[PDB]
RNA sequence: UAUUAAUCUAGAGUGUGGUAGGGAGUUUUGGAAUUUCAUGUGGAGCGGUGAAAUGCGUAGAUAUAUGAAGGAACACCAGUGGCGAAGGCGAAAACUUAGGCCAUUACUGACGCUUAGGCUUGAAAGUGUGGGGAGCAAAUAGGAUUAGAUACCCUAGUAGUCCACACCGUAAACGAUAGAUACUAGCUGUCGGGGCGAUCCCCUCGGUAGUGAAGUUAACACAUUAAGUAUCUCGCCUGG
């Protein structure tokens, strides 16, 4: 979904402290621009350890902040497979004013999410036609083309 | 209450004497009456209780007075030719009125259905299988009905939102 | 065991059956109140409901 | 799994019911825990208190294997 | 044993009364009797004596209500001694 | 209409309808039921023509041997309850009469007090309206 | 609200049937073990300690085989067990008795809570009267230990530990939480009552535990058995 629409996304969940300030945001980006443009002139010049440290400092901006790095302002919407195993976001959310919207089945706390989706995630199939229902969602956004909205067909897929 | 007097010969000795001495001290009995006579055989006695591995031992049924035993009691203690007196009355632990009893049927299909005689089944003794289907102690039913209502009310959506549009 | 047929194995049970014997003298090689000693006891059953799960 | 519970008798006699309770004993001569026997709180004191009495009347033997 | 038959058909007040006053007052003044003779047997049961208290104390409050409430009322008493 | 698990009167109308109403009101409740008396149908009465409260019944069986009163409580789509706070002042050990001029008036008169004087229960406002004061039970806001 | 007059029964007990326990006391019975003694063999050690010693031994001990006497505690079952108001309650049985739980379709008519004063019970140590007194053992003596040890270690030995009668009324007599009254999200074990039924699981009322949201307390922590919610009564609290 991530590589389809061109939005932000997380692949390892929060430490803290990564959406409560834009500052480290910043630094953050600043890094990762340095990093981008001076290992592009830099990959055997000197010794394997450093340039294995580039590679390695590469990784580690994907693992944790990869996907922030197209935003000037603080994200205006995010969206939650589950709001137990991310209490430190939502709760950050519920500190902030950001609307959240966030999938839950039972073992949430409701207050905490302003825009319920009781659609259980236990099955891989609803997970996928939910996902795909709101990429399609926010893609008419952008004017990029929709697949499975009004689609007369379930996704169906023997899990991995 | 009952009376399940289990008494003892003194070790192993005749038979004839044995119902003798048995009908002589069933004699100092008062006034109860409903027993039956018995006897269990020449049986073998766990420790030496005296001297003898080997005793009759006699079992007794009936019910009457309560104060119809202490001196059976007394006289079994002092001679020598009984030995124990062991006593049973309806202090044990039971309870059975007319339909307590008839459940066998529960331990007659666990002995038939539990044994395999096909070496392609297998019913083990502890397995669940949800047959609760009828019978569930109602809940007490009560009805009744309003006679003064007033200002009815209707709220369906109760839970935490926010309006659209986020500018 | 109390009879012997095997090679060895009956007195490797036989260690079971004194360690038992030593554990049971364990409470009567000395005396204790008889609430310490109901409390030990409780504490001995804690331990074996530890050691069967 | 209880024969005791197996049945729902509730009630157990001294007579034609030993074999049950010689079943039930270890070859130390001692009263069987709770792990194995089935019997959860009132067949068990039952079965205690019959093998107690088949004591009393030399039927299984106190230590005396 | 209390025998607790004949004591319903002592003082009935009803054609099916078994608790009415005086079917209680009935069986408490029995069981009272019954515990004095115990208590009298052996003076140690002290639960015993405990149980005689509670009694002779339900018995006291029923009738001084009885007495309060209705004038007629403890006119079992000439025909059942009181204490 | 249908209630089992049999209810108790906790100990008198005034004090088991209030506790009720502070339970209610902390665990959201939406209904709650109590032993039917000419006071607590009084109390229902007032506060639910005050607006601080939803629809009210009274049942019975046949007869007036199990005869109950159940009422529900204003709420909103968020999740606030219309009340917020209670508070009793006269209790079964003592009962305060006070005149007119002594009469209380609770927030600054955004909170309705109960007074019943000689006709049943009524609102602070009316009472001083007509100049009688009495007695007063709760203070309910 | 205070009085009276009546009514009805959601309180209360009563009864009916089912019902569970180490509940309590009185009276009989058993075995295991210890000590001593008598008899059978026995010949230089025994016993005890971190090391040793005190102590015991040729009058032949410990080791054992059989038996007797005798009184103290009633392993195994025995456990997030149960019982009672509490202290406390666990060999077997006989007698009497206590209260509890469930359906009430039964009864009477609010007879209910608490309780100043009084009354009853109330570990263990001790006091008085008298027995019995196997072991266990404060004070007491000896031997080791220590600079010293009037202690921990060991061997000795009464009070006492047992019981019958009349006393003491002390405590960490603790859930350090007075009782009662209703009400307030859940979840997981155990047991008792009812129904269904091979067990098992199911539901309903309960005892009993653990986990855990609101809420509360300064915090710890508590959590439907509250230290929550409010009420009634009694007692208690005013720096050290």
């Amino acid at each position: 979904i991530a590589k389809r629409v061109d939005v932000a996304f997380i692949t390892q969940r929060w430490l803290g402290g990564t959406l409560t300030n834009f500052k480290t945001l910043s630094i953050s980006i600043n890094k990762l621009n340095k990093l981008v443009e001076k290992q592009a002139e830099n990959a055997a010049d000197l010794t394997k350890k450093e340039n294995l440290m580039l590679s390695r400092e590469i990784e580690r901006l994907e693992k944790f902040f990869g996907g922030v790095k197209s935003l000037k302002r603080l994200p205006n919407l995010l969206i939650v497979d589950d709001p137990v195993y991310e209490k430190n976001a939502v709760a950050e959310a519920n500190i902030l004013r950001i609307p959240v919207v966030a999938l839950c089945n039972t073992n949430t706390n409701p207050e905490l999410v302003d825009f319920i989706i009781p659609a259980n995630n236990h099955q891989p199939q609803s997970t996928c036609l939910l996902m795909n229902l709101l990429a399609d969602a926010v893609a008419e956004a952008k004017a990029m083309p929709t697949m499975f909205a009004y689609k007369p067909d379930e996704e169906i897929q023997i899990e991995i | 209450m009952q009376y399940n007097i289990i008494l003892l010969v003194d070790g192993s000795l005749s038979l004839e004497q044995a119902n003798q001495v048995n009908e002589k001290q069933q004699q100092t009995l008062t006034n109860v009456e409903g027993l039956q006579t018995e006897y269990l055989g020449l049986k073998e006695l766990a420790y030496p209780i005296k001297k003898q591995l080997s005793a009759h031992y006699y079992r007794w049924k009936f019910s009457g007075d309560n104060q119809s035993t202490k001196d059976f009691k007394r006289t079994a203690n002092i001679n020598k030719q009984v030995l124990r007196e062991l006593i049973i009355n309806l202090e044990r632990e039971y309870g059975y009125l007319a339909s307590i009893n008839p459940k066998k049927q529960q331990l007659a299909l666990q002995k038939r259905a539990k044994y395999d005689e096909i070496i392609a089944r297998e019913n083990n003794p502890e397995n669940p299988d949800v047959p609760v289907t009828s019978g569930l102690a109602s809940t007490q039913p009560r009805l009744s009905r309003t006679e003064k209502a007033q200002k009815p009310k209707e709220e369906l959506w109760d839970v935490v939102q926010k309006m659209g549009n986020f500018d | 065991e109390v009879k012997n047929d095997d090679l060895e194995l009956a007195l490797k049970k036989f260690k079971r059956v004194s360690l038992e014997i030593r554990r049971l003298a364990q409470r009567h090689e000395y005396h204790l109140r008889k609430g310490m000693r109901l409390r030990e006891k409780r504490k001995i059953a804690q331990k074996k409901r530890r050691k069967f799960r | 799994y209880c024969r005791f519970c197996a049945i729902g008798q509730l009630r157990i006699d001294l007579i034609d019911d030993l074999e049950a309770l010689k079943r039930f004993l270890s070859p130390y001569a001692k009263i069987n825990p709770r792990r194995i026997t089935g019997n959860c709180q009132m067949h068990q004191r039952h079965v205690a208190k019959a093998l107690k009495r088949a004591r009393y009347l030399a039927l299984v033997p106190f230590v005396k294997d | 044993q209390i025998d607790k038959n004949g004591i319903i058909k002592s003082a009935q007040l009803h054609d099916k009364d078994v608790g009415s006053i005086q079917v209680q007052v009935s069986l408490l003044t029995s069981q009272i009797k019954q515990l004095t003779d115990h208590l009298l047997a052996n003076k140690k049961d002290f639960i015993s004596k405990r149980g005689l208290y509670a009694k002779v104390s339900k018995r006291k409050r029923l009738l001084k209500y009885l007495k309060h409430n209705d004038l007629e009322a403890y006119r079992n008493l000439v025909k059942t001694l009181n204490l | 209409i249908t209630t089992t698990k049999p209810i108790k009167a906790h100990f008198d109308p005034v004090a088991d309808l209030l506790t009720k109403i502070n339970n209610a009101r902390k665990a959201k409740l939406m209904t709650v039921t109590t032993i039917a008396s000419k006071l607590k149908i009084a109390i229902l009465e007032i506060l639910v023509k005050e607006g601080y409260l939803a629809n009210f019944q009274v049942l019975e069986n046949k007869s007036k041997t199990k005869r109950i009163v159940t009422f529900n409580l204003k709420y909103t789509q968020r999740r606030i309850p219309s009340i917020n706070g209670v508070k009793q002042i006269s209790k079964p050990g003592l009962r305060i009469y006070r005149p007119f001029e002594k009469l209380p008036l609770v927030l600054n008169g955004l909170g309705i007090a109960i007074i019943s004087t000689s006709d049943g229960v009524m609102t602070d406002k009316v009472a001083r309206l007509k100049k009688i004061g009495g007695e007063i039970l709760a203070y309910v806001w």
